[PDB]
Formats: C-alpha cells, sequence, structure tokens
C-alpha cells in the first residue's frame, strides 16, 4: 500500500491585483491513495461553488486535482487552503501568498 | 478514442 | 515534435459504500478533451475541450460503451487482486490504467502505452515492443501469463498502431487551432530576504503551454543545479501552465545571478537578471 501526502500549491490564475477579477487555484499533487478534501477559504470561513479538475495522475501514478473558485482580492482578504488526506492526522491550511 | 476491450487479471 | 494520446482510469473499491468509483480522463499533449465518472449524473463520456464537440453523436455513443465495459472489467479486476494477494474485503483498494500512443510530426507512430499499477506500484505493463509484459511481482505474473496465452499483446498492439494513432491524427487536425498553439511564458523574477547573510530569488514564468519547460539558474556564466528549488508545473486552470525556479543567494550576489528559461514557444532561451 504506497500513502503520499499532497503537495500543496495555493495561487491565482493572473498575477494580483487588488479589485480586480481573478481565480483562486488550490493544486494539490502528488498524493496516493487518491481520497482527498480540499476547501478555499476566504478569512477562514469555507468557500461555496468551488469547482475541481476530473481526477488524474502523473508518470509516478500520484495523482493531482485543481480547486479553482472566481474571486475579487482586497487588501484585507486572506485565502487559504484546506486539505485533508489518509496521510493526515489533521487537515493542513495553507495561506495564499500573492508573492510566493 | 478509446480502446474497445479489457482483460480480467 | 511528438504528440501523444493518453487516457488515464483509477477505480476506488469502498466496501460498504457502494461498488468502485471509476474515472477516466483523456489528453492530447497536456490538453483534457473527455471524461467519464461513474458518479457522474450524465453516465456519458462527457466533452471537456471544444474541438471534440466537433464529433457525431456516433462517437459519443462508442465512447460511452468503450469505456462503460473497462468500468466493469477494472471492477472485476479489483476483486482478482484481492484474491491474488490475499487481501482482506475491509480495505479500500486502487487499480489505475493509461494507455496510449504517441505520433511523430509526421503521424508515423512512435510508441505506445498500456500499464497497470495496484495500491500505487507498478502491477503489469505492455514493453516498449508491444508484444512482451513486465509483471511487477507474483501476483502480476498470473496476470502475465493469462495474457500471453490469450494473445492480448497482439490485440493491444492493434489498437494502439491502429485506431490510437488515427484518433490521435484525427485530433491534432480538428483541434489544429488549439493542439499545435505554442503559447510562450510571460517571465518575471522576485527578491525574499531569508536571513541577515541570504536572499531567495525566484524566476516566475506565466501562461504557457505545452507544460514543457526549463527553468535553470547560472552563477557566472555555470549552471546552480544545487541549491535550486524547482515546483511542480502547475495548471493556470485557462488550459496554460505555471512554473517558478529559486536559488538562496548569499545577500549582496544578486547579479552574479541569471536565469534561462527554454520553452517549444520562444525562438532563443530567455535570461533575466535582478533589477531592485
Amino acid at each position: 500500500m504506497i500513502q503520499r501526502t499532497p503537495k500543496i500549491q495555493v495561487y491565482s490564475r493572473h498575477p494580483a491585483e487588488n479589485g480586480k477579477s481573478n481565480f483562486l487555484n488550490c493544486y494539490v499533487s502528488g498524493f496516493h491513495p487518491s481520497d482527498i478534501e480540499v476547501d478555499l477559504l476566504k478569512n477562514g470561513e469555507r468557500i461555496e461553488k468551488v469547482e475541481h479538475s476530473d481526477l488524474s495522475f502523473s508518470k509516478d501514478w500520484s495523482f493531482y486535482l485543481l480547486y479553482y473558485t472566481e474571486f475579487t482580492p482586497t487588501e484585507k482578504d486572506e485565502y487559504a487552503c484546506r486539505v485533508n488526506h489518509v496521510t493526515l492526522s489533521q487537515p493542513k491550511i495553507v495561506k495564499w501568498d500573492r508573492d510566493m | 478514442n478509446y480502446n474497445y476491450l479489457f482483460r480480467l487479471f | 515534435g511528438s504528440h501523444s494520446m493518453r487516457y488515464f482510469s483509477t477505480s476506488v473499491s469502498r466496501p460498504g459504500r457502494g461498488e468502485p468509483r471509476f474515472i477516466a480522463v483523456g489528453y492530447v499533449d497536456d490538453t483534457q478533451f473527455v471524461r467519464f465518472d461513474s458518479d457522474a449524473a450524465s453516465q456519458r463520456m462527457e466533452p471537456r475541450a471544444p474541438w471534440i464537440e466537433q464529433e457525431g453523436p456516433e462517437y459519443w455513443d462508442e465512447e460511452t460503451g468503450k469505456v462503460k465495459a473497462h468500468s466493469q472489467t477494472d471492477r472485476e479486476n479489483l476483486r482478482i487482486a484481492l484474491r491474488y494477494y490475499n487481501q482482506s474485503e475491509a480495505g479500500s483498494h486502487t487499480l489505475q490504467m493509461m494507455f496510449g500512443c504517441d505520433v511523430g510530426s509526421d503521424g508515423r507512430f512512435l510508441r505506445g502505452y498500456h500499464q497497470y499499477a495496484y495500491d500505487g506500484k507498478d502491477y503489469i505493463a505492455l514493453k516498449e515492443d508491444l508484444r512482451s509484459w513486465t509483471a511487477a511481482d507474483m501476483a502480476a505474473q498470473i496476470t502475465k501469463r493469462k495474457w500471453e496465452a490469450a494473445h492480448v499483446a497482439e490485440q493491444q498492439r492493434a489498437y494502439l498502431e491502429g485506431t490510437c494513432v488515427d484518433g490521435l491524427r484525427r485530433y491534432l487536425e480538428n483541434g489544429k487551432e488549439t493542439l499545435q498553439r505554442t503559447d510562450p511564458p510571460k517571465t518575471h523574477m522576485t527578491h525574499h530576504p531569508i536571513s541577515d547573510h541570504e536572499a531567495t530569488l525566484r524566476c516566475w514564468a506565466l501562461g504557457f503551454y505545452p507544460a514543457e519547460i526549463t527553468l535553470t539558474w547560472q552563477r557566472d556564466g555555470e549552471d546552480q543545479t544545487q541549491d535550486t528549488e524547482l515546483v511542480e508545473t502547475r495548471p493556470a486552470g485557462d488550459g496554460t501552465f505555471q512554473k517558478w525556479a529559486a536559488v538562496v543567494v548569499p545577500s549582496g550576489e544578486e547579479q552574479r545571478y541569471t536565469c534561462h528559461v527554454q520553452h517549444e514557444g520562444l525562438p532563443k532561451p530567455l535570461t533575466l537578471r535582478w533589477e531592485p
């Protein structure tokens, strides 16, 4: 039984300008098995109409999903990705850093 | 195009 | 240059909470064009690219049939691996499959693939010659002996050299606008002080297709593969890709470091120096 925790990247589709239309992406990759919970959070509360790509995988058989939602960023609005997987005892939260 | 046939292990 | 078609299937058992979930997904290069999800309301092979919707209703009927068949088979293959490996009926298990073909600039068949993995490990695979099998362990030997006897290699080789290349060639024509396009990366650099001694130089590449790219750091013109952080290429969500590479530079030596971007879409490799 292989068990690999997901690599998590939280990023916008386009370079973020406060008050400009954009997409918030949470990319989870390199995990096994495929069962995974992903939420996008606005200020620690859960965003509703979050869409995700169809389950696919890499040459090494590890899975990757993209979770995305339309958003307009502002200075005081902080966004995070929350991930749970069989490899994690407790959900993992990764803050969106518009520089990273 | 998907292939037509799939075999049991 | 090569083009490629791949179908990726995942079957996941879940004793007590139904029958196996089966998700299948088709790609031409780095572009998804179809899907099937045994949990999708539709229960059809659905389009995921503009240019596939071009296909007649006879395509969608024949393709839905073939993938539902795959679904039912890999469902039984989860039961068989369970017996071969002597595993409890309590545990959830994964069976993944990958098949497809590559064609050259000319539409000439180049190579083909037919591979299974059970619980994230290689199980059985058609070798490069499309005539023989690699079995990862004793359970797969059993499948190998079965398939050697039933001439399954010859059957698969037929599909890989025929229907698979015929389809890929049809898609590369109908999706020419999209699939034979070359979106070059939009580049920039960022600076992030880590300590009093060191800082991170990050080289960004955004909105590029295909996903194949090389970001390399050079110090005084010599390659700095040691101490380069490279993140997995990631999807923007619009069919283009993003990637970055980083080095921890001794603070006050930023000018000694240049970033090199290589991509199918660039006439020449791009160079970026740190500019305050």
